[PDB]
DNA sequence: GCAGACACTACGAGTACATA
DNA sequence: TTTTTTTTATGTACTCGTAGTGTCTGC
């Protein structure tokens, strides 16, 4: 247990320590759990945070004369420490025994900490495979999938998301049993077919990891683990292992009826109409007629809500009853102006795709009819 | 017996279940039976060592690898026990369907996954139900072993899923010389506690080891005076104990002697105490001690079985019970038809 | 290598087809009658003893409901659905083990997912599996639907006990029984599935693995697997008959004419030597009573003696003749009762010698010595 | 019939007016009543077993209670309403499935939305189906709201086990009861049933139908599909013989009189013909046993015996005035102790052979001959 | 609708003075002498069995405290305040069904209300219904709330069971118990409501009417009602009679009666009767092995009676007193036999039945 | 941006009760 | 006058404190 005095600024660490702050404090399940790790080595801070089964460590550069050594720091405590400074104030921490005493200008305050060895980690590994990809794409595979994963559902397989490629193209399917939505974009590089399935919390980190710079993303796609990289952040997490259901499979076989309309109109309309709508179901009857769009909507207060699309329709006049929230959180995940939808028969899936370009696609299940 | 000692009235069995597994032609679920005792404990231990690692040259331990190190510490995740809780006595189902769905997020290690059930006679109706599916369909490469004492205590919707091993008793002799290699105690004293656990060395051990032979002897002198006397209610003072289950089984068996010695039989199970049985046959008729002996099978029973059911109430009304019988012109109770 | 792990026999045999069903004609007939016509319920209930294929038949039944070929008596393994039906992973067929969860709250989520529509699947099949272990909130949770469900749902309920269910949720269902099958039938499904595994067997092992395994088929394929295991890859009677301590020579018979002649020096001395052979307790008893059926029926009717116990007949005779019909039935009670007290006073050999001692009590005992 | 859709005969047969409701005279007879005169309670419990109407009834009067010709005893078939009831889509009937709406919570949002009046009918209806599954805080919480309900909110509720309420619910609900129905209400039900739709029956399986489902119409309508399942679309005797897996009552009845007349023989033989018919060994105990006990019945009275078994009636007589009823007593227990006995015998069928021969050797009039060396 | 207009007789003639609530005259009493005298305790809580006007009495209490003709026993229906008390919309009366408003959140916003002085009335007047449910930090409002109380502050508590509240509750609180009411009062109400009503009636029937209720008025009445549906638009003594036996719950003791008198065809028809009431056999021979326990347990001491045979005792009595001991022990060695019988004899209708005949053969009864 | 506020919803824990 | 005293397994509600998540308001 070395002496540990660290000289560093806040515009080099409050970034850092918000980005490893992530999924820390909250529930506390056990104390070895711990805080923070911090490792001082060859000019380099490594600040480490954990959930007993995920792991990010951010490094900041030591311009400074350092002490190399590996301590554990308190999450909350050192994270409003920092922050609370005055801008651009300077830190000096020093350690005597178990104690980390950290200084700003006449401000002294006193830290326990625990052994780092006590600390959790994970084992190393080789890596499968690995990309390189650019952030915007990556925060839009994303984000057109992340609102249809699962809230704990039995069925793990819906719990997390499938990341999988095939030559220059990446796919990402989520799915939940009632909704599926799908994402493919371009790479760049040809690499061969292995799926990925990421859990929710996992895809949380990865979505606040993201800051939409131009430092491409780095990933390390491992038999049952995760390893992504952003700049001077590394991650890790586990993997959830099965296989998602055949998206294939679920797209409607036979789209002929065709619709498109615009997405703003739409996603005003079907808001409008979930306010009437059933709270413990959210269920809402749509009337396909000659260039016109009719949802209907009741709640058990007996109220009614009836709403009318201008819309383009060449096909006959169908009647299908569909969640208004499932609707309601494509069209909010799709950004375009003009939205269409592929339709089958009344008790048939719906696909909702974006009308510029194919890009991704959606299916909504109907209810009962 | 302090933790799984090897025994080699196991040493057979082991190397043939293992050339069941090695060759990949092992039911996923196996039911050990074996007496208490007889060391099920080590057999699986042994196989679970053999399942959960890095294939050893083919036999023995699996040598010096990570899953020996996770083994031996009791760190392995893919080793999953089932362990009634010590505040409890039986296996709650919570703890079975934890254990089921763990299993079913796949390993987390390399290798396959083994998940042993410390015994199968304390596991409750719900528990027992709980693990029927997985059982009859592991996820992958799973494999179960369940201990217990008596198949026909298990459900019968259980029994049917596992392929069931029988752990059968040492030869009588070969038990005898093993005990007194490892106990020095008289050749009498020795042939009874082999007996008194139904052939299995390991009760006997663990009879021996603690102080049950002294309890047995208190037992044995309370009998002496009581037996003549009629005063039966002072073998209280040595029937309540956490025991009690044990104690009444070795009543059973000194009754069972007596009427043995009635009828003269040429084997008896109490050799050492021959002055007991003795008085027992001299002072009590065979209708009596018939109905003594159904009297204290019944009350052990429900003593076992019935949880949480109180010792001392149970006792003492059995001994009451008795005196009421040893009185004549009373009538003993007969088995009910 | 096509056995990642070991596919016991239990998991690889079974049925995938209704040709394969190895004699449940009464139920079958009435499910093929109901496909092929337009006759089709929502809720079946299959009940009856373990391992008798009420869960087999009901995924037959999900194979042939779902099957894009149609609404087929026969499924056709040919169809995509039948293919993920007989394995896992069909967005449709909703396996549930009741036991696993018995909380009222996963099958009230359960209910709330009901509503919507099948994936490509002309039914959303729910096949509940060991129903009967269900929280009663559960069952009451589950009578509005099974009354009045979509129709796009087929609810598939399986329980080796129909009592525990209340009385309310069987009146909603169809209930199928499933008889327990009979020895030639346990037989002749046990000697197709060895001549189709290319493993060696002999009548009489297969006939006693019928005979022990009490009508339960699930029952059979694991007593294989121990001959298998036990039999060096062939099943053989040696085998099969050393592992269930059967019994070849007359030590029964010996044992049941000591006890009527009230020798217990005699009967203690012969099950003290089946305590030294290690001969299985509850076959002894077993076949003690079936002697003593035997001596009931030939002191009814001589000729029905006339069995396979041929060797022995003059003594059965003779005990016939020298016993009353009375003294019989109370032997027959009292071992039948010291039966059912076996998986009691865990040490099962005392317990065989209660039963014992307790028959040996009808007759007198007394020292008297008279011929 | 010519609907191709075959819907289950529990659900396409469900009764549409008051005329359709078989048996219930007590319910039928007071709703009509209390309907035609007015005076309509808010609040409705209707208390009996299983599969006898605790619904179905329920609806009938949701039906006469808003209709478009007013408050009718005869709940049409014409107006919108009473058709949108019969869909289940109707907007005012609002069925509260009170198994899954069991929390408090969902009781006190059911009690919020109360007074926002009725759309498009009379009366708002809060169906509660197995009220007897709310939990405490949720029975207890509509206790003021079923004591001074709005003028416009009818509560109709319906329990199999009405003791499982509190004590006050039971005061505030009316308590109406349903009588389990008989059987002869069953074969005449089942017979329109069969009729209407076209299918081929004969009278003995139909009456066999309606005795084993003692009581409960629905049990009865299930039995009745499975039957026509099991037979070619057609209820025979033999296919329901076969399906229940009970034996004709001759039969046994011959049985159980060469059991009586000591003819060891005669029940050897009809024990191998019941083994070659593969009836169910416990399934014959159990008729001999049931057969015994009618046997008792018709000693204590002569009118214990109804039509169900006028094909062997005269038997019966000649069975009841022939042997005392202490026979009757040790007969039944013999076979009784058989039953309790026979899972543990060496096989059912030697159980039930032994369990015959036990009451051969034990009873009394020409035992068992004994053996001629004592 | 098209039915004039009919009312429901449970809410209808609900008293409105304290003349017109019957039996409990010791509250009543109690009540008008601490108005009379101005000695008025902070809190009352009301208890007793259900349908014996505890919450009707407490809005009585609530009407006669603001009447502005002054605190009395009678207040009349002349007062605006009175007949606000009538409409059930009074400002100054906050009425709290604690049964639905359980949480601590509504029980706080609601009492933090004494702060405020009443808009027209003497005193603010709480009636919490329905208090023994009620959350335990409630309770902790509650009584923080009663502990320091506002002098224009009066609670009115009503409940059905009294030993689910806080002992520091009822420490506080003034405490009514409710006596269940008396058969002879439930008779002379219902006569008198059946005369102010436009319906006939009979005499046996509205004895049979009051003895079928429990000793509870709301019980009574309900059953009143239920009856003129039935009775199609008559209280007759066949209709009521008839509704009651299909209403009829105590199998078990007319099965006793009858099995005692050996009595074949009663008891024959009793027990078809309990299968067409369709019920549990186990529980209805559990029950008839219980009450032939209690017998034979009353005639060795009458103090075996207790409470819970407050409406059977009148039969137990004669039972108890004209069967002697040994016949009673054989019976119930006889129902214990048939109990543990049951399961394994055929379905268990015929097995009660066949031990209900075992039990008739003892008698010399042919 | 925007983060705090504020709502809102979910989860654990302590308590009460039911059925077997 | 003073202490004396309990049967679990499994499940289902109920209610309050603490935290996690959305979102949007003048900040
Ligand atoms: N009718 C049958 N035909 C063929 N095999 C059967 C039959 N019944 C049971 N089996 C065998 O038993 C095994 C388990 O059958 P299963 O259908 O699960 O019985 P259960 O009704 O108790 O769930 C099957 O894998 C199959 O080998
Ligand atoms: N009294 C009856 N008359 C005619 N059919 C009945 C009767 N009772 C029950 N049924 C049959 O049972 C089906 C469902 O009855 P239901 O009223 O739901 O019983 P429950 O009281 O249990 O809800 C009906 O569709 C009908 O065919
Ligand atoms: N003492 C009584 N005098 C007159 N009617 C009564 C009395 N007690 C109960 N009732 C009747 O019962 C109906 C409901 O009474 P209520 O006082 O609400 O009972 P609870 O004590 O359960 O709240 C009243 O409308 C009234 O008809
Ligand atoms: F083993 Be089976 F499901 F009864
Ligand atoms: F099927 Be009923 F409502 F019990
Ligand atoms: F309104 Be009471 F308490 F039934
Ligand atoms: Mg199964
Ligand atoms: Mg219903
Ligand atoms: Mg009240
Ligand atoms: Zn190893
Ligand atoms: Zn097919
Ligand atoms: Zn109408
Ligand atoms: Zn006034």
């Amino acid at each position: 247990g070395p002496h540990m005095k660290f000289t560093v600024e806040r515009e080099h660490l409050l970034k850092p320590l918000q980005q490893v702050s992530g999924p820390l404090g909250g529930r506390p399940t056990l104390p070895i759990l711990g805080n923070l790790l911090l490792q001082v080595a060859d000019g380099t801070l490594s600040l480490t945070g954990t959930d007993l089964e995920m792991e990010m460590v951010a490094r900041v550069a030591l311009v400074q004369p350092h002490e190399p050594g590996a301590t554990t720091v308190p999450a909350r405590k050192f994270f409003d420490i920092c922050r609370g400074l005055p801008e651009g104030a300077e830190i000096a921490v020093q350690l005597e025994g178990e104690r980390m005493l950290v200084r700003s200008g006449r401000s002294r305050f006193s830290l326990s900490t625990l052994p780092a060895a006590d600390f959790p980690n994970l084992d190393d590994w080789q890596s499968e495979v690995e990309f390189t990809l650019p952030q915007a794409t990556m925060k839009r595979l994303i984000e057109a999938t992340q609102f249809s994963m699962a809230h704990q559902d039995v069925r793990y397989y819906l719990n997390g998301m499938l990341f999988e490629t095939e030559g220059e193209e990446l796919r990402t399917v989520a799915t939940d049993g009632h909704r599926l939505a799908v994402c493919s974009m371009p790479i760049g590089q040809s690499l061969p077919s292995h799926s990925v399935i990421v859990p929710r919390k996992g895809v949380i980190e990865l979505m606040r990891m993201l800051d939409g710079g131009d430092n491409p993303l780095r990933v390390q796609i491992g038999s049952n683990n995760i390893r992504a990289h952003v700049g001077d952040f590394i991650f890790t997490s586990k993997l959830v292992d099965g296989r998602f259901p055949d998206y294939r499979r679920v797209l409607p076989k036979n789209p002929d009826k065709h619709l498109e309309a615009g997405c703003d109109l739409l996603k005003q309309a079907f808001a409008r109409a979930a306010i009437l709508s059933n709270e413990k179901f959210r269920g809402v009857r749509l009337y396909v007629s000659e260039n016109q769009l009719k949802i209907t909507a009741n709640n058990p207060e007996q109220e009614e809500a009836e709403e009318i699309l201008d819309v383009t329709y060449s096909g006959a006049e169908m009647e299908i009853g569909f969640n208004v929230s499932y609707v309601l959180d494509v069209l909010n995940a799709l950004k375009c102006e003009n939205v269409r939808m592929m339709l089958t028969d009344s008790v048939s899936s719906v696909q909702i795709e974006d009308a510029a370009s194919q890009s991704a696609a959606y299916v909504v299940m109907p209810m009962r009819l | 017996g302090p933790h799984m000692r090897w025994y080699p009235w196991l040493r057979p069995d082991f190397e043939k279940l293992v050339a069941s597994y090695q060759a990949g032609r092992g039911h996923h679920a196996l039911l050990i039976q074996a007496l208490p005792g007889m060391g099920d404990d080590a057999l699986i231990y042994a196989l679970s060592r053999y399942l959960l690692c890095q294939q050893p040259q083919g036999h023995k331990s699996c040598g010096h690898c990570r899953g020996c190190q996770l083994m031996q510490a009791g760190t392995h995740p893919d080793y999953y026990t089932l362990a009634p809780e010590k505040g409890k006595n039986t296996l709650g189902v919570d703890a079975v369907r934890e254990v089921t769905e763990k299993l079913n997020e796949h390993a987390r290690l390399g290798g396959a996954k083994v998940v042993w059930v410390t015994d199968a006679a304390l596991l409750t109706d719900a528990a027992a139900n709980a693990l029927l599916k997985t059982l009859e369909e592991p996820p992958a490469e799973t494999w179960f072993f369940l201990a217990t004492r008596e198949p026909e205590r298990l459900l019968a919707t259980l029994r049917s899923r596992c392929r069931l091993h029988y752990l059968a008793p040492p030869p009588e002799q070969y038990a005898v010389t093993w005990l007194s290699r490892e106990v020095t105690m008289s050749q009498d004293a020795l042939l009874a506690a082999l007996r008194l656990s139904a052939g299995s060395p390991g009760a006997a051990l663990a009879l021996f080891q603690g102080d049950n032979w002294q309890a047995r002897e208190t037992l044995c002198q309370a009998l002496a005076y009581s037996v003549p006397s009629g005063d039966w209610y002072s073998l209280l003072a040595a029937l309540n104990h956490e025991q009690a289950p044990a104690r009444l089984h070795w009543l059973a068996t000194l009754l069972m002697d007596a009427l043995k010695r009635h009828h003269g039989a040429a084997q008896v199970t109490n050799v050492d105490v021959p002055g007991l049985v003795a008085e027992l046959a001299n002072h009590l008729s065979p209708s009596r001690l018939q109905a003594i002996l159904g009297d204290v099978c019944h009350i052990r029973e429900q003593l076992m079985s019935v949880t949480g059911i109180n010792r001392e109430l149970l006792i003492t009304d059995l001994l009451l019970r008795i005196e009421h019988y040893l009185q004549p012109g009373v009538v003993l109770p007969v088995p009910h038809l | 290598g096509p056995h990642m792990s070991y596919q016991v026999l239990a998991r690889k045999w079974r049925p995938q087809t209704f040709a394969d069903v190895v004699g449940q004609e009464h139920v079958l007939t009435a499910l093929a009658n109901g496909l092929s016509l337009g006759r089709i319920h929502h809720a079946y209930l299959f009940s009856g003893t373990r391992g008798v294929g009420k869960t087999s038949i009901a995924r037959l039944l999900a194979k042939g409901l779902n099957c894009e070929t149609g609404i087929t008596a026969t499924p056709c393994g040919v169809c995509d659905n039948c293919r993920e039906i007989e394995q896992g992973r069909f967005v449709d067929l909703i396996e549930i083990d009741a036991a696993s969860r018995t909380k009222v709250e996963d099958t009230r989520d359960l209910l709330d997912n009901v509503q919507y529509a099948p994936a490509r699947g002309r039914f959303k099949v729910y096949l509940i599996d060991e129903v009967h272990m269900l929280s009663r909130h559960s069952f009451n949770a589950l009578l509005k639907t099974l009354e009045e469900p979509p129709e796009h749902v087929k609810f598939l309920l399986a329980t080796t006990d129909p009592q525990k269910l209340p009385v309310t949720i069987l009146s909603r269902c169809l209930q199928f029984h499933l008889k327990a099958l009979d020895v030639e039938q346990i037989r002749h499904q046990l000697e197709h599935i060895l001549n189709e595994e290319h493993i060696a067997h002999e009548p009489r092992a297969l006939q006693l693995l019928a005979r022990a395994a009490e009508g339960s088929l699930r029952d059979a394929l694991s007593l294989t697997d121990q001959a298998i295991a036990s039999g060096d890859g062939q099943v053989s009677t040696q085998a099969v008959s050393a592992m269930l301590g059967t019994l070849d020579d007359d030590q029964a018979l010996s044992l049941v004419e000591a006890m009527v002649e009230a020798n217990g020096e005699r009967v203690m001395a012969l099950i003290n030597e089946a305590a030294a052979r290690g001969i299985e307790w509850e076959a002894l008893l077993v076949e003690m009573l079936g002697l003593l059926h035997r001596i009931a029926m030939v002191q009814l009717s001589p000729a029905a003696l006339g069995n396979d116990m041929a060797a022995i007949e003059l003594r059965m005779r003779e005990l016939a003749r020298t016993i009353p019909p009375t003294d019989i039935q109370l032997y027959y009670q009292t071992l039948l009762i010291g039966r059912k007290e076996l998986p009691y006073a865990p040490d099962r050999r005392m317990g065989v010698e209660m039963t014992l001692l307790r028959a040996l009590a009808f007759h007198p005992r007394m020292p008297l010595p008279e011929p």
